[PDB]
């Protein structure tokens, strides 16, 4: 998608956009370079919006993504990200379905609990969690 | 009683409520001090039941002073009605004791002279019947004027094929008709009792198929028999 | 840019017949030296 | 907080704060429109709802611009006039078909104020394949040529307008396109109140006058209201308020069919169960819809439609084999704005809900006819593209709506409750356990006469009405009386009592013996009204005659469908596939043809001059009159050819599901039929002509005027 201080509101209705089909906060457990496409593992620690794919927490979903982007990703194992995209992304035949990382998708980086204690993540983690709750408890308004 | 109106409050001391274990079953008409005339079918879905008679009621929920709910002494429908058809569709019901006659409580006069109803002639209709399609059921007392219409029409193919005997009469239901649970209702044309309403099942409002109604003078002997 | 039409507002050509115009003509028109005479009105297709 | 007005205001317009300042409306002068779209949003961000047009792009400054309709960019064998690169309002286009192809639909169309073209699509067709020419709606482009069986077509539309009902369709068995004629959509074109409510009401009450087959209560309609707050409390109560005058209007048909009553948000709601012991009473229904507020889920108003049509998939599940379970219609209506954000693709459920019912499951058994999907459009913002997925795609059917005003929809139902106005009954015929011949067949009718030795005459004919039993003229003659004349119906083994026979006022089978003809076959109809009125049973029944109120239902056609009109639907300009009832060693048994009305037509009739008689006629037209339809031969198909005991049966055309009359078997030319066998050699030239109805329709309208066959008079 993008990147100037994407705000709570911001997250809120950019998430209930009615493309907008899935949003899990995952871990990226492993990482793969595989000839046709290439592989982020990534394991869904809580269904924030329950998409059109049946998942629970604990499993596991494999994205792809271009090697052009790969140098903006910057993805690094073991950390959590909070992510959605679109319905138009999926990828394969049930259950085997495969998330695609497309001009459409939105990544984040989800600084994990004892670094949102950094007096640079204590605003961000307060957005995050204030979205979180947000979103489970109310769910999208309108 | 589809397209009618709320009738005054106990304007009709002559109407009648026959209920089946406390509730509304079919209308009833009180043509003596201790007598109502109905239709006979409404004793066909009863057997295992508790049939009484509201005489001086409008609402039958709210309460009201008139009010009095009178219990069945003896019920006799007449000896020629089938389940199978309309034909001799009369019912009397003898009540436990004399009506309390009084402003909202009184018998009404039925016809004896064996001679058609002129066509044309408005006679009015009430009970506590649906009001609607869906099958709504009124809480007050609901009327309607309708044209009596003659059996050369009524027996016509497009209509009713002429299966209207003698002993029925026929009423205009463009729109506006007695419905389920008008049954055993008072068709009372100028002050006094003609018809009783009986027409089994149809579709209300049906004005290719005009409101079937038994014609009380062409049983009078039958009656004044029950009476004694 | 600043100039030109949009590239939205433009109606691009499609209809590319090999072969069109199979139709029947009368000809009732007054007859004038035995050489009667009608004036059809065609649409010609985009093609060049 | 109330988003600024800096710079929302409209080029050659202005505009109207709603929902107490939530969402503006641009107003636009007559002859135009707001563009990209309609209303707008407050979004929780100060700003307004970003101006996102059909293809999802982005526009900085809001136009009124002038209504047109959608440009033809697809025709096909045949010219359309003028071409322009757009068409204004009052605008007229005219089309014309090349040589050898026949034009049906409207020939010449004009660009209404709706953005729509006026009267039907323009098909130039040569009557040459299985399946007639699809056809190319207006703004959309056709991929598919072939018109075979099993052979298909696709539908695209232009950029910017949206794709209103099926986009490919497959060339069924018995001659007909699956999925439904499709549509190019704009973002402005909606629908007037009384085309909605005509067009869902000629598509429901059909799929219930077979619903009587006969608490209760064979037929389920689930009600899945949208409370989301993307629909707003003033486009919510107007569509309960539509629910409830529906409810009515079905029930002045006299039917209680179980209801199913949910409003859903975030969750759904569930007020009324078909499997409760009230669903079936509609009293009862309607209190609920009542009861029910927009206000019901304000605490949590997501539009979650997934977990909706998941509460209807657990209403009409099983606990795992009810015994009534392939035999019940089920009806889900829902009113939604089609902007679903949570459980992702709603149309899963719809699948799955397919598989249930054991629909699409079976090449010989669609079972389509079990399962319809009625989707309203009632938001501000309504996304067409996901309501017209869920939506089911039938034939000559529409179950996709935009209300315009709405509101005015419950005034319309409304004012189109009518208890005289009776529920059809002609042309069915439903799979029964038993299935005894006559019970596939319920019109037939068998007609003996007797005569002083000169022997029996077998013929056959119709049940029309409850009177009237229509056959062949030639059947009779004068000199044969009513004592002498039995009919049996539904395989009764008893013999009818008949009144009188009705013969045709102009059919004189000896009017042509001085030009040496010794049969004349023309206008070879006549009806026998019975003395007794007969009682329609699961062996007796009717059957559809042309040009009649209770046959345009069973086509699906508007009400407003001329006789002409359903002419073409029927004996269309090709090879129709028909069908006719034979007595096979006593036992009826169905035979199907081919009706030569396209250009074969002339290689059939000519065959008459094999004849026997007919030898040394000088010309061949003047024994095969205009009111002859032909059959039998070998191309496109070798034909079963019409017995002697078969004439005066009924010419039937099997559609949809229903069947109808067009046609009364009067003559062949080679006799195959020979009391033994069915002679296993027949001729090239053995053709089979009828009598064709549309043609006799003065002579049966004022015979059948008592009927209420209701007519229609053109
Ligand atoms: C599509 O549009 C054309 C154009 O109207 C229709 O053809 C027209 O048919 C009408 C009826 O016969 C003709 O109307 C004529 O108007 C003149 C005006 O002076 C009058 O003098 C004549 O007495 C007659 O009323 C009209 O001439 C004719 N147009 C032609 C031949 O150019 C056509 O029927 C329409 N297609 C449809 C809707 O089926
Ligand atoms: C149609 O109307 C528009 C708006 O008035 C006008 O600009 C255009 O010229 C018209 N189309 C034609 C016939 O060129
Ligand atoms: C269930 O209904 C279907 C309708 O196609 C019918 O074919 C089938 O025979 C029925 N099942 C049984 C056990 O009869
Ligand atoms: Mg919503």
């Amino acid at each position: 998608i993008q990147k100037d201080k994407v705000t709570l509101e911001e997250r809120l209705d950019k998430a209930c956009e009615p493309g907008v089909d899935y949003v899990y906060k995952t871990r990226l457990v492993k990482v793969q370079l595989s000839n046709d496409f290439d592989e982020y593992i990534m394991a869904i620690e809580q269904t924030i919006k329950s998409g059109s794919d049946e998942v629970q927490v604990g499993q596991q979903r494999t994205f792809i993504s271009p090697i052009k982007c790969r140098e903006a990703l910057k993805l690094e194992e073991k950390k959590h990200y909070l992510m959605w995209g679109l319905s138009s992304d999926f990828w394969g035949e049930k259950p085997n379905l495969s998330y695609i990382i497309g001009k459409d998708t939105w990544v984040e980086h989800w600084p994990e609990e004892d670094e949102c204690q950094d007096e640079e993540n204590q605003k961000q983690c307060q957005d995050l969690g204030a979205f979180t709750e947000s979103m489970v408890v109310f769910g999208c308004p309108n | 009683i589809l397209g009618g109106r709320e009738a005054e409050a106990h304007a009709r001391p002559y109407m009648a409520s026959v209920q089946l274990n406390g509730a509304h079953l079919c209308g009833g008409v009180l043509v003596a001090e201790q007598w109502v005339l109905s239709a006979a079918h409404c004793l066909e879905d009863a057997a295992d039941g508790k049939v009484q008679v509201l005489l001086g009621a409008h609402s039958l929920s709210q309460p009201e002073p008139s009010k009095r709910l009178y219990d069945v002494l003896r019920a006799v429908p007449h000896p020629d009605s089938q389940p199978d058809t309309i034909d001799h569709d009369l019912l009397l019901l003898q009540l436990s004791e004399k009506a309390t006659l009084g402003p909202a409580v009184r018998p009404l006069p039925w016809q004896r002279v064996d001679r058609d109803v002129a066509p044309g002639t408005l006679c009015d209709v009430a009970g506590w019947g649906i009001v609607n399609h869906a099958g709504r059921r009124p809480d007050s007392l609901q009327h309607v004027l309708l044209p009596v219409l003659d059996r050369a029409t009524c027996n016509r193919r497009t209509h009713h094929d002429g299966a209207i005997t003698e002993r029925l009469m026929c009423a205009e239901s463009n729109r506006r008709d007695s419905c389920k649970g008008d049954a055993g209702g008072p068709l009372v044309c100028g002050g006094v009792l003609e018809g009783v309403v009986t027409s089994g099942s149809r579709v209300c409002g049906n004005r290719k198929k005009p409101g079937i109604y038994t014609r009380v003078a062409s049983y009078a002997a039958w009656i004044d028999s029950v009476l004694a | 840019d600043e100039d030109i039409i949009a590239e939205e507002n433009i109606v691009s050509r499609s209809e590319f017949p090999e072969s069109w115009l199979w139709n029947v003509e009368d000809l009732k028109e007054p007859p004038k030296n035995g050489i009667s005479t009608k004036l059809m009105n065609i649409f010609l297709k985009d093609s060049i | 907080g109330s988003c600024s007005l800096e710079g929302v205001e409209i080029k050659g317009g202005s505009f109207r704060l709603l929902q107490e300042g939530q969402a503006l409306e641009y107003v636009c002068p007559s002859g135009f429109y707001p563009y990209p779209v309609q209303t707008r949003t407050c979004r929780s961000t100060g700003s307004w709802s970003t101006l996102k047009t059909q293809d999802q792009k982005t526009v900085r400054k809001a136009e009124c611009r002038a209504i047109h309709c959608p440009r033809p960019h697809d025709f096909e064998n045949g010219e359309y006039w003028p071409r322009s690169p757009y068409y204004n309002v009052s605008d007229e286009i005219s089309f014309h078909c090349y040589d050898g192809y026949t034009l049906r639909g409207s020939a010449n169309r004009t660009c209404q104020v709706n953005g729509r073209w006026s009267g039907q699509t323009a098909i130039c067709d040569n009557g040459a394949g299985y399946c007639s020419n699809p056809g190319i709606p207006i703004g959309t482009r056709k991929v598919g040529s072939q018109y075979r069986l099993e052979d298909s077509v696709t539908y695209h539309c232009s950029r910017g307008l949206t794709l209103r009902g099926s986009q490919r369709r497959t060339c069924q068995e018995g001659g007909s396109w699956s999925g439904t004629e499709p549509s190019c959509q704009d973002s402005f074109m909606y629908d007037t109140p009384q085309e909605v409510a005509e067009a869902f009401l000629s598509s429901l009450t059909e799929t219930i006058e077979g619903v009587d087959a006969e608490p209760s209560g064979s037929m389920n309609i689930y009600l899945v209201l949208d409370g989301s707050g993307s629909i707003g409390a003033s486009d919510f109560t107007g569509a309960k308020k539509c629910l409830v005058n529906l409810i009515e209007k079905v029930a002045s048909y006299g039917v209680k069919p179980r209801y199913g009553l949910v409003t859903y948000a975030t969750y759904p709601k569930i007020w009324v169960k078909v499997s409760e012991a009230d669903s079936s009473n509609a009293d009862w229904v309607t209190k609920q819809l009542n009861e029910i507020n927009y206000e019901d889920h304000k605490l949590k108003s997501g539009t979650n439609t997934k977990k909706a049509l998941q509460a209807v998939y657990s209403m009409m599940s099983w606990p795992d084999p009810p015994e009534g379970w392939n035999r019940t219609r089920h009806v889900i209506i829902l009113m939604t704005d089609g902007l679903h954000n949570m459980g992702g693709d709603p149309i899963t459920v719809i699948d799955e809900i397919r598989d249930l019912l054991y629909i699409g499951k079976d090449r010989k058994n669609p079972r389509e006819d079990y399962l319809d999907v009625y989707v309203f459009g009632v938001g501000p913002l309504v996304n067409q593209v996901n309501i017209n997925a869920l939506a089911s795609k039938k034939d000559n059917e529409q179950h996709v709506f935009k209300v315009k005003d709405m509101e005015n929809l419950e005034d319309v139902f409304y004012q189109m409750i009518d208890e005289s106005q009776s529920l059809s009954l002609c042309g069915m015929v439903w799979e029964h356990r038993k299935g005894t011949d006559y019970h596939k067949q319920p019109w037939q009718a068998k007609i003996s006469v007797i005569r002083p030795s000169k022997g029996h005459e077998s013929c056959m004919g119709a049940v029309v009405s409850e009177y009237f039993v229509l056959t062949a003229a030639h059947c009779f003659t004068v000199d044969d009386k009513e004592h002498s004349i039995k009919v049996s119906v539904g395989g009764e083994k008893r013999d009818l009592e008949i009144e009188v026979v009705l013969f045709h006022p102009n059919y004189n089978i000896n009017g042509k013996k001085e030009a040496g003809i010794p049969e004349f076959y023309d206008y070879d109809v006549a009806l026998i009204k019975l003395k007794n009125k007969l009682k329609y049973g699961q062996t007796i029944r009717p059957i559809c005659l042309p040009c009649t109120e209770g046959t345009t239902r069973a086509l699906r056609l508007p009400p407003t469908t001329t006789c002409q009109q359903q002419k073409e639907e029927l004996l269309p300009a090709q090879d129709i596939k028909a069908l006719f009832v034979s007595e096979e060693e006593k036992k009826l048994t169905r035979k199907e043809v081919y009706i030569k009305n396209g250009d074969k037509k002339g290689s059939c009739e000519r065959d008459a001059q094999y004849a026997p008689g007919y030898d040394k006629v000088k010309d061949i037209s003047e024994v095969v009159t205009p009111r002859f339809l032909c059959t039998g031969g070998v191309s496109p198909y070798a034909d079963p050819n019409t017995c002697r005991g078969d004439s005066g049966g009924p010419l039937i055309v099997h559609k949809r599901s229903r069947f109808i009359q067009v046609g009364v078997i009067s003559w062949g030319v080679v006799d195959v039929c020979k009391n033994q066998k069915r002679q296993k050699q027949v001729p090239a030239h053995a053709r089979d002509f009828h009598i064709n109805l549309f043609q006799v329709l003065p002579w049966l309208k004022e015979k059948l005027q008592d009927e209420d066959l209701g007519f229609l008079a053109a």
